[PDB]
DNA sequence: AGCAATTTAAATAGGGAAGATAAGCAAAGGGTTGACGAAAGCC
DNA sequence: GGCTTTCGTCAACCCTTTGCTTATCTTCCCT
């Protein structure tokens, strides 16, 4: 018995598009995911899996380029160079206008968990990204796999993701078989024995590769299984599909 | 040494005519003006193609638009204004130092009988192409700023001294030869007859049902400028073994006779300004037609 | 980032013709400061286009 | 002061012409966006 | 003894010019 909560049509812009090294564009679901997690800890409501459809979305930018930042004199010590440009490192930014439905399990009415779902968003940030606006949050629950299709179906209109696996590596089925890549996770390379410059001193931190699966685009209501866009926090260090690879 | 011609050299149309109206009105009372209609007419006939015996008597179905004279109105009126420009050696888009070669190369032309060609290309009414063609007589009345001048016989194929063509063509070669503008406003009266049919301009359309479609403005049948434009400039008889006038080309060139009079006999318009760009003495006839093509306009480089 | 990720997939990504990417210099206007691959490719690593396919409003 | 009838059938066919052309110029700029290494005054 | 400023050091490309997908609709039935 399953319970959800859609924030529909949330514009979202300044979106740090830079998902990789090697992926510019749509934030991948380790970011959603992340999201997840951030309002398990500033609301308390522990959340399963997020299915995040894209309405909108455009990255700042040429079809061939993207839009990069002005960055601003902020590190400490040159100034008297702080006249001159500063230099660029590649941030691409883009907007877009998603729409999130989160795997929640709650106990209490629906309206302070939309309050406490608006109390989070209207303090959260999307990629990196100011939430512009979105819309009041609406309650919806998947008792069988019917009511699965209706929270599903609640989600229109928006493209959500759906896993298609790896079968050798990232490039070559890109070209052939024409699937989008993003990173489903990541892969730890080394212990960092240095957690003074860190954003805490007593978690545990890795250098981190980011590994990627291949994934397709299709709209919510075409998806015929909703765990298939349900994605969650594997224990690989990855995230993953509940309805695993989209067949 | 040798003074070549800019690539981007271009002068612009100095006889700006307009869509030329077809109107339908009598003899008598050419005040009665009312406009003709192109109508639209489906046609059966025989396929006769040159290489088709075999289609011959199939049949052919086709499309036309066709313009006629009502059957109460004889006389064809065609409505026109002729728009004379001076200025005709600055070029709008060629270099400085080029076109002011070329004008002080071309200071001597004789503009009065290029200016008598035109007028009498406009009196005559070769700016009727075929609707001259079957008519007891052509009537062109001319407004030339306050100054109207009737024209009833006049051949076209040569160019007939008379005072009254002259008499336009002194204020248009006095535009010509130098600053500001003439306009002429020209009606045609053709006496075509009762229910008689009129040409207006065909325009192409490259996909569609009609086999032919005529020019239209609001419905009205029309000639294009370019086609009236086209008349005005058929004054060429300078060419070699001239026979009879044809419009004034770069290279002399007819489209339908499928040849061009001034093309492999040095003769070309390209050749004569780089003579006269470069000291060889143009003669009358020569400077005349390069003049001609100044004031049609073309872009003359590369 | 992956470093074979970065050379690999431009060596790839403009052998096999695949044009729905970006194309991003890393180092900057002279980057020998950054890296040996970013000083010898100068015409900018490829990485993947990720723009998802838009929703038409007008429907 | 509303009442206005029902069915029935709507043409078979033959044709939709090809031949021509579809300009040549000349332009299309760069200006900032550099991090390590090394002298070298300065607390 | 670092420390912070400014000047000197080290380079060199082969590019390509839209789809990715493509929207949440009536049979029984009796009241």
């Amino acid at each position: 018995m399953r319970k959800f909560i859609i924030v529909k049509n949330v514009k979202v812009d300044g979106i740090n598009a830079k998902s990789s090294d090697i992926t510019v564009g749509m934030p991948p679901a380790t970011t959603f995911c992340g999201l997840g997690e951030t309002m398990s800890i500033k609301t308390g409501i522990v959340v399963k899996a997020v299915s995040y459809g894209s309405v909108k979305f455009e990255v700042r930018g040429s079809r061939f380029n993207t839009s990069v930042t002005k960055f601003a004199w902020q590190d400490r010590g040159n100034g008297g160079k702080a006249n001159n440009n500063s230099p660029i490192q590649p941030k691409p930014l883009a907007d877009g206008v998603f729409t999130l439905c989160f795997e929640v399990e709650w106990e209490d009415c629906a309206e302070v968990l939309v309050d406490k779902v608006t109390n989070f968003i209207n303090t959260a940030r999307i990629a990196g990204g100011t939430i512009a606006s979105f819309n009041k949050p609406f309650v919806k629950v998947a008792k069988d796999a019917e009511e699965l299709a209706s929270v599903k179906n609640a989600m229109m209109p928006c493209y959500v993701v759906v896993d298609c696996g790896v079968e050798v590596n990232i490039f070559e089925d890109a070209v052939n078989r024409k699937l989008q890549p993003m990173v489903n996770g990541y892969k730890k390379l080394e212990k960092i024995v240095d957690n003074k410059h860190m954003r805490d001193k007593f978690t545990p931190a890795y250098l981190a590769t980011p590994t990627y699966t291949m994934i397709g685009y299709k709209m919510v209501s075409n998806v015929d299984n909703f765990d298939q866009a349900l994605w969650q926090y594997g224990e690989n260090t990855k995230v993953k599909t509940i309805g695993g690879i989209y067949n | 040494t040798k003074l070549k011609a800019p690539a981007v050299l271009a002068y612009s149309r100095k006889i700006n005519p307009t869509n030329a109206l077809m109107f339908a009105v009598n003899w008598s009372d050419r005040d009665n003006t009312t406009a003709v209609m192109v109508g639209t007419k489906t046609v059966a006939g025989t396929q006769s193609v040159r290489g088709n015996p075999n289609d011959a008597d199939k049949g052919n179905i086709q499309t036309v638009n066709f313009a006629n004279l009502p059957h109460n109105k004889n006389t064809l009126l065609v409505k026109y204004n002729v728009k004379f420009v001076g200025d005709v050696f600055k070029a709008e888009l060629g270099g400085g130092e080029y076109s002011n070669t070329l004008q002080t190369a071309l200071e001597n032309t004789d503009f009065g009988t290029l200016a008598y060609r035109y007028v009498y290309n406009i009196a005559a009414g070769r700016t009727l192409w075929r609707n001259r063609v079957g008519a007891e007589s052509i009537e062109t009345v001319i407004t030339v700023n306050d100054q109207t001048f009737t024209f009833s016989d006049l051949l076209v194929n040569e160019f007939d001294e008379d005072v009254d063509v002259a008499e336009i063509a002194d204020m248009v070669a006095g535009v010509l030869s130098g600053e500001g503008f003439v306009t002429l406003k020209v009606e045609h009266y053709m006496l075509l007859g009762e229910g008689s049919e009129v040409f207006p301009s065909q325009e192409f359309v490259e996909n569609s049902k009609l086999s032919k479609q005529l020019f239209d403005l609001n419905g009205q049948a029309a000639m294009h400028d370019q086609k009236i434009g086209n008349a005005i400039r058929t004054i060429d008889t300078w060419y070699e073994d001239a026979t009879t006038p044809i419009a004034v080309e770069p290279y002399g060139s007819v489209v339908r006779n499928g040849v061009a009079y001034r093309a492999g006999n040095k003769t070309d318009l390209f050749t004569l300004m780089d003579g006269a760009v470069n000291g060889k003495s143009l003669t009358e006839e020569d400077q005349m037609f390069v003049t001609a093509n100044l004031i049609r306009g073309g872009v003359f480089g590369g | 980032g992956n470093a074979h990720n970065l050379i690999s997939g431009t060596e790839y990504l403009w052998e096999h013709k695949y044009y729905n990417t970006f194309t991003q210099k890393l180092g900057g206007s002279n980057p020998q400061n950054c890296t040996h691959a970013c000083n010898k490719m100068r015409g900018g690593f490829k990485q993947f286009n990720c723009t998802p396919p838009q929703v038409e409003d007008n429907y």
